[PDB]
């Protein structure tokens, strides 16, 4: 079966294009013997870290990311690095120098999208190739592919898991995420990685972690909110039957369900697409071929533009983002769009604080004793389309409407399937820092 | 004619280690093998992150106190974006929007400073902590050594309070003595441990800044040249213009997209840092 | 502002709530920059001008900006201090971390470069 597991690996890899590199000896403490895949924007000593980009096509890091190191210390076997949208920019899983990842919920000839940017991560779990996968979530890049693979996809509170060694897209939004079919495995991995890291200046301090722990109370019963602003999109056929079935289950378990309005979530996409490209342009400024990565064979300058020959090897979508990001950062646009987006983001966080019972230790909100413990929100409003249709539709002119708000507010959010092998999901969302409540709830109802 | 002159002085701090990495801040850069005192962060490897060296805060505190500057309740680092071989991140970290301190002054007297005026105070605009860049050697290919990249600097900007050239000389001299006395820098202009830019304007005409002045002698001469040169004029000196120096004459010479760093925490010092560091100050002259 | 309603009493109340006349986010969300602006942007982005489709960039950027400029019409609505002992304690506990490559000569800093000259990085004029 060791030889049979390897044959399955080879077959799914050739059909679905899941990994960018695989352990030379595939399948050979607390997580001893567990098998993981790692998104290829997370650096490793033992594999190249390409970001699915020509820019880092054969990049070899001298060091492991903190999350990689913690998993190895816990005895986890790393099966390989998974394919992704280039530099984590994309929601369909189609932008990669290795080509798109194909969704294994369907025959590979169907060419259905996996979603992105943690496309390979989700596929590797959906295929039963690994016990769990690490991905990254900047605006839904863990939750959305997990939804499309019909597996659990958890994006923890901002700063809980270390970003040291996690190649930057948008640092105020980037979060390491976990994908798995088994909630018990996912909780164990989260517990292993939920650690303060002194190498990461955005890592949640030990003091604040203890403050959070100390704020937990008995909730009798749990109070769950249904968000008005997320309750009126056109949803896939069959979604509401599944959704209402889940809601009825909760109500029969004695939970209290409430309608809730959080008006600021409607403006989250314009905010996101102001701040995120700006940070991306900034974080990709380092790539020039001089110290590492791909380098043009003859020219370090062209058109009076330094490093342009090398930087032309960025993907088209990456370049689109860099250009928009630089626009947003220029003096006039900065004082207008960027500053406004920052204030609206703060507003959004205040609106969440106002409806959650749990105090926000980052804003020092008191918590609302008449508030809620969890929100339940759809993960997506679309079924996975074909790769062809996606690219066609992208060239014309939102799949992150449901996921972006929790990213902007750094909230713990787990996308869970409603039905086996069905690319439809729900997010369970808690207040900042309330990861254990989200996870235990999901464990309780599975 | 009235000279309105100001100085911008960059000073390398002699902290043991660098500004946003704990790699060595070397005092022997000229003999060191290139790219030897460089962390993963100094080389801007994918996934690396800045962590502030608190010794730079202490050093900046001592200077602010000595000058009587007001330490900002909140300061922060911002990214100044541009491409260059000696700038591995593609931006420099510096305190653009919220400097470490503001105000302060340095007193000059005829009695002690060989000044024509019995007493003359030079006001300080602000005090900023920022990253140094690497070193480039042009041989056409240019050689880059990142040993000096991420070395801590403090930039001091004075108000345009300089009227005489004797004032400029006396200030630089005393400022050098001060940083050495506080043990925060060697203050050496010869090694580049201290670098002086000048901005000036005669009789409320357009502001001109003189760059690339290697020693005190060259600063004094560029100022004297630029003063007389401007006097002779006058449509060309209507808008601001940055000039250089060539030993004989002064010759003529980008949106940086300043963004507050999204990773680094604000500098938020408690009041007891002020009184605490005050007690550790040496006797001042 | 945010608001919480009364607890749902039964599943049909939820079905009615989910059926209310309320616009979707899609329904809520519904002069390009000059060619000289795009060329400026390409330069700041360190991207080549040669081969760049200027009009196409103008169009795409125009659409992008019209989307994010929706923020133009949206109106708008005490942290952990570092003290003296922590300042001095933080300083005293600062050290070079092998896992960060902070010890001088602990790794080959030019080792990952496609090109170099001895121990220097190189840039071509």
């Amino acid at each position: 079966s060791l030889k049979e597991s390897i044959e399955r690996l080879s077959s799914f890899q050739s059909k679905y294009n899941i990994f960018t590199s695989i352990n030379p000896s595939p399948y050979s403490e607390t997580l001893t013997g567990c098998v993981a895949s790692i998104k290829d924007n997370i650096v490793t000593k033992d594999f190249p870290t390409t970001c699915a980009s020509h820019i880092l096509e054969n990049f070899k890091s001298p060091f492991d990311a903190t999350v990689v190191k913690l998993l190895k210390q816990a005895g986890v076997h790393i099966l390989g690095k998974t394919n992704l949208d280039e530099f984590g920019m994309g929601s369909g899983g189609v932008h990669s120098i290795r080509g798109p990842v194909i969704n294994p919920l369907y025959p590979h000839e169907d060419k259905k999208i996996m979603g992105g940017s943690s496309s390979g991560a989700a596929a590797s779990v959906a295929c039963d190739l690994v016990d769990f996968a690490l991905g990254t979530d900047t605006g839904g890049s863990v939750r959305l592919p997990a939804c499309y693979g019909s597996v659990l996809g958890f994006k923890p509170s901002y700063g809980r898991l270390s970003r040291f060694g996690v190649i930057a897209y948008s640092q105020s939004l980037d979060t390491v995420g976990i994908l798995s079919k088994k909630i018990n495995v996912l909780r164990k991995v989260f517990h292993t990685l939920d650690k303060y890291d002194m190498k990461d200046p955005t890592s949640l301090s030990v003091e604040l972690r203890e403050l959070i722990e100390g704020n937990k109370k008995v909730r009798r019963p749990l109070k769950v909110g249904i968000v008005k602003e997320f309750s009126h999109e056109s949803m896939p056929i069959g979604f509401h039957r599944l959704y209402l079935s889940l809601l009825e289950k909760l109500i029969n378990l004695g939970l209290e369900i409430y309608p809730v309005s959080i008006p600021s979530v409607k403006n989250c996409l314009p905010i996101y697409y102001t701040l995120s490209p700006a940070e991306a342009a900034s974080n990709l400024s380092r790539y020039d071929g001089i110290r590492y990565g791909y380098r043009d064979s003859e020219l370090d300058i062209k058109d009076g533009i330094l490093f342009a020959p090398t930087r032309s090897k960025f993907g088209t979508e990456v370049k689109n983002r860099i250009i928009l990001g630089n626009y947003n950062l220029c003096s006039d646009a900065f004082k207008n769009n960027f500053i406004k987006a920052e204030k609206l983001r703060v507003n959004l966080i205040d609106e969440f604080d106002g409806i959650f019972r749990f105090p926000n230790v980052l804003t020092n909100s008191k918590g609302n004793p008449d508030g809620l413990d969890l929100l339940i929100v759809p993960t997506s409003s679309k079924l996975p389309g074909s790769i062809r249709d996606f690219e066609e539709e992208e060239a014309k002119s939102i799949n992150d409407v449901f996921t972006v708000p929790m990213s902007l507010a750094g909230l713990p959010s787990l996308s869970m399937p409603l039905k086996e092998k069905t690319p439809i999901g729900l997010q369970v969302v808690g207040q900042y820092g309330d990861d254990s409540t989200v996870l235990d709830f999901v464990e309780s109802i599975s | 004619y009235a000279l309105k002159c100001g100085l911008e002085i960059h000073t390398q701090l002699n902290t043991k280690n660098k500004l946003f990495s704990q790699s060595t801040n070397s005092a022997t850069s000229l003999v060191d093998a290139p790219n030897h005192h460089t962390s993963y962060y100094d080389i801007a490897l994918p996934g690396t992150q800045p962590v502030l060296n608190l010794e730079a805060i202490l050093f900046a505190m001592k200077l602010s106190l000595a000058l009587g500057s007001q330490v900002n309740s909140i300061s922060q680092f911002d990214r100044k974006h541009y491409f260059y071989g000696d700038q591995p991140q593609g931006y420099q970290l510096t305190q653009h929007y919220r400097p470490f301190a503001r105000g302060g002054k340095i007193n000059l007297s005829k009695e002690l400073d060989d000044i024509d005026e019995s007493a003359k105070e030079i006001g300080i605009l602000q005090l900023q902590i920022e990253q140094d860049t690497g070193k480039s050697h042009y041989t056409v290919i240019t050689l880059v050594d990142l040993n000096r990249s991420n070395v801590p600097l403090i930039e001091l900007v004075t108000k345009p309070d300089f009227s005489d050239i004797k004032q400029v000389r006396a200030f630089i001299k005393k400022y050098q003595n001060l940083v050495r006395h506080l043990h925060i820098s060697s203050g050496d202009l010869e090694t580049g441990a201290m670098r002086v830019d000048v901005n000036l304007s005669i009789n409320e005409y357009a502001r001109v800044e003189l760059k690339n002045l290697p020693n005190t002698s060259s600063i004094i001469n560029a100022i004297k040249y630029e003063y007389q040169r401007q006097v002779e004029l006058t449509s060309s000196l209507m808008e601001p213009e940055t000039r250089g120096w060539t030993g004989s004459s002064t010759v003529k010479l980008i949106d940086y997209r300043y963004m507050p760093d999204p990773e680094l925490p604000y500098i938020n010092l408690a009041p007891d840092v002020i009184s605490g560091v005050r007690g550790l100050m040496p006797q001042l002259p | 502002g945010a608001k919480i309603g009364k607890k749902f009493e039964n599943m049909n109340q939820i079905r009615d709530y989910l059926s209310r006349p309320v616009w979707s986010v899609h329904e809520y969300l519904g002069e390009p920059p000059s060619a000289e602006a795009v060329k400026k942007l390409l330069r700041l982005s360190g991207l080549p001008l040669e081969g760049a489709d200027i009009k196409e960039i103008q169009m795409r950027l125009a659409k992008q900006l019209s989307f994010i400029n929706k923020l133009h019409n949206i109106p708008v609505e005490n942290t952990k201090q570092l003290n003296y002992t922590k300042l001095l304690e933080g300083i005293s506990h600062q050290k070079q971390d092998a896992e960060l490559g902070e010890v001088s000569g602990s790794w080959k800093a030019t080792g990952l470069a496609a090109e170099s000259k001895n121990a220097y990085f190189v840039v071509k004029e």
